[PDB]
């Protein structure tokens, strides 16, 4: 919400759309398949 | 054979195995609680 350039960098708004809610769905499911690192990995994507 | 059922056996590749579901709680940090502006009652220390 606070930076979609994080979730593409041509983005920079976040729409209501059916491919914005499949990459949604594509990005909970290799966060929750990272496991015991995910939120080392999402505060890493936090920065650079 | 004279039949033409073939004298070698088939070969059985083997199928895969189901894998295991992960899932992850990622956490949040937001800030603490700042303290406000101190203003001077008038009443004593026991009443206040």
């Amino acid at each position: 919400v606070t930076k979609p350039e994080k979730f593409q960098s041509e983005t920079t708004a976040l729409q209501h759309d059916l491919p914005t809610l499949q990459a949604l769905t594509r990005f909970h499911a290799v966060i929750m398949r990272c496991g015991s690192y995910a939120t080392e990995i999402l505060t890493a994507l936090e920065l650079g | 054979t004279i039949d033409g059922q073939p004298l070698s056996l088939s070969l059985y590749a083997t199928p895969a195995d189901p894998s295991m579901l992960l899932s992850a709680a990622i956490t949040a940090s937001q800030g603490g609680g700042d303290l406000p502006h101190a203003v001077m009652p008038m009443y004593r220390f026991p009443v206040i």
